[PDB]
């Protein structure tokens, strides 16, 4: 079972702060340090910093300026790094770790995508991508769903529950006007579709919001 | 500080062949290095530790040698799953740093 | 038993539980310092061993002062408890002697 | 108290004693030589104390003449001291075991 | 004797930006590094101690990290006050030795 658990998302206003969290399971050692590490779209992984629970203490990265403060809940197993007076630089993906005090990162989270930005939370619009009535069908066939109108990053989607994850490709959102845009897509044998269902799902958690959309054919 | 350096930052192979990542310390290291591989929109995932140990879960496929400043990364038989970026990290003298990363593409 | 025995297993005992602790706040006064290698458990606790062996060959040593407290008192405790040892292993070769004199 | 005693704790204040006054003639006879590093006096303090332990790591040593002189008195100090509390421990053992025999 | 190294002799920088003034020693000296600010006309004043330890008096956003023979000074938020010449002062082996000093420029 996920041994960390990070929240998705958050949204930050420039000059404000957010306090992230790391709520950990497993095995749990006096020995053990969280780490959190940064990481801009399109670049490298940046340790920030870490903490030993069982004492408290907390080095930075000397290297960098300081936007973060760590901190440690025994009882819930839960790691804090509170980022504050953020700024567009500071938009990136904050994943936290433990290490056994041997060096290595055993494991990670599924890491927070903050973004640091005045637009307002905006849930997605899902609409369907059937084929149309003159569209040949082979051995195969190709659906999909369109996801437009939301913000911030990310959206997660998947096909039946994640039961169907063969064929499918989610392309990568697009920004326009404060707003983020994308599809994805799925193909599955022509000869199962519509008679086994087909149906993607959209969870948009920075307005904890997770909608279905079943495809069917055209009227 | 310790600086890793990767490069080539990204290496072209063809399905099949034997493929080897390279990383170079600013100093001398023992085997403190660990290897992660991180695929489109996932999280790292530890693959080799001290240079050339195991992990239970990965490839056997997957291994790893060197020691001092030198250090690789290799992949027998690569394959579509293995495209990703790869990292280094050394955990030597504090603080922990990374590599660079080095793209795979197949 | 005798005391000098008690002591020196005693002294073993609390030995073991120096180097324990010793491998711990190492690590944890170390880490923060740029540079310093006496920052992961397993080659820390190897550092304890030899530093309160004093054979301290030198491929790990602390950089920070809390780091050096930690080692001190390492040091003296691995002096300590060697040195308690001798002095049981004196006292039980001169009680032997006195016996082998019929003293 | 007892002699031993009084003496262990005598050559307990006499070490601290040569551990600062060696600190600072190491930095006082280091300086001046070029490449020497037991030239600062926090560092220099826990030279003394590595030497008079004798761990000895290697990160610090001197390297002129008067450092080397230093570092042998501060040797001979710290290997003195601690033989002499090895011996009031063995003399504290031997004549609590006179009593366990009823001697 | 150990040498350092302050390359760019010149940073040009825009107000508010985060500035890096680079010092390279000729060999390892751990943390033994020292920072100096001398305006025009005025005496060099003590900035950061060991690398990275803050001094009283001295405004937060001077900081200063690295180790071994890199070692870097930051100013967040430059502003008219931070023009001056910095100079970098090593405390490792003697003799003490300065670098050739590096002037910061809005
Ligand atoms: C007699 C004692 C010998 C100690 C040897 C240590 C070797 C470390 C190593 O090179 O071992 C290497 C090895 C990995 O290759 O590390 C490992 O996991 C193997 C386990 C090693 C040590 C036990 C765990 C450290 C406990 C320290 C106290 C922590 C208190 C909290
Ligand atoms: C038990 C004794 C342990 C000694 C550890 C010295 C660590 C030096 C250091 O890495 O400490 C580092 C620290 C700065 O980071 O230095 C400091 O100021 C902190 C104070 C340190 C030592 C006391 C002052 C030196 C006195 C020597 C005798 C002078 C006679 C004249
Ligand atoms: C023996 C000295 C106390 C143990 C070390 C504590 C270090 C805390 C962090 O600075
Ligand atoms: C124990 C020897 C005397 C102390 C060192 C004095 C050095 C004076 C400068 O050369
Ligand atoms: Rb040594
Ligand atoms: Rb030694």
């Amino acid at each position: 079972q996920v041994q960390l658990q990070q929240p998705g998302a958050e949204l930050v206003k420039p000059g404000a702060s957010v306090k992230l969290s790391c709520k950990a399971s497993g095995y749990t050692f006096t020995s053990d340090w969280i780490h959190w590490v940064k990481q801009r779209p399109g670049h490298g992984l940046e340790w920030i910093g870490e903490i030993i629970p069982s004492y408290g203490r907390a080095n930075y990265n000397e290297k960098i300026q300081k936007k973060a403060t760590l901190t440690a809940d025994k009882s819930s197993s839960t790691a804090f790094m509170q980022l504050s007076s953020l700024t567009s630089e500071d938009s990136a993906v904050y994943y936290c770790a433990r290490e056994r005090g041997d060096g290595y990162f055993a494991v990670w989270g599924a890491g927070t995508t903050v973004t640091v930005s005045s637009a307002k939370t905006t849930p997605p619009s899902v609409y369907p991508l059937a084929p149309g009535s003159a569209a040949q069908t082979n051995s195969m066939v190709t659906l999909g769903c369109l996801v437009k109108g939301y913000f911030p990053e990310p959206v997660t989607v998947t096909w039946n529950s994640g039961s169907l994850s063969s064929g499918v490709h989610t392309f990568p959102a697009v920004l326009q006007s404060d707003l983020y845009t994308l599809s994805s897509s799925v193909t599955v044998p022509s000869s199962s579709w519509p008679s086994e269902t087909v149906t993607c799902n959209v969870a948009h958690p920075a307005s904890s919001t997770k909608v279905d959309k079943k495809i069917v054919p055209r009227d | 500080d310790i600086l890793l350096t990767q490069s080539p930052a990204i290496l072209s192979v063809s399905p099949g062949e034997r493929v080897s990542f390279s990383c170079r310390a600013s100093q001398s290291i023992g085997t403190d290095i660990h290897w992660y591989q991180q695929r489109t929109n996932g999280s790292p995932r530890l693959l080799i530790k001290y240079a050339s140990e195991s992990i239970s879960g990965i490839p056997s496929r997957f291994s790893g040698s060197g020691s001092g400043t030198d250090f690789t990364l290799s992949i027998n038989s690569v394959e579509s799953e293995d495209i990703a970026n790869y990292y280094c990290q050394q955990s030597n003298r504090w603080p922990f740093t990374f590599g660079s990363g080095t793209k795979l593409e197949i | 038993s005798a005391l000098h025995w008690r002591a020196a297993g005693a002294a073993t005992v609390l030995l073991v539980i120096v180097l324990l602790a010793g491998s711990y706040l190492a690590v944890l006064a170390e880490r923060g310092a740029p540079g310093a290698q006496l920052i992961t458990y397993p080659r820390a606790l190897w550092w304890s061993v030899e530093t309160a062996t004093t054979v301290g060959y030198g491929d790990l040593y602390p950089v920070t002062l809390w780091g050096r407290c930690v080692a001190v008192v390492v040091m003296v405790a691995g002096i300590t408890s060697f040195g308690l040892v001798t002095a049981a292993l004196a006292t039980w070769f001169v009680g032997r002697e006195q016996e082998r004199r019929g003293h």
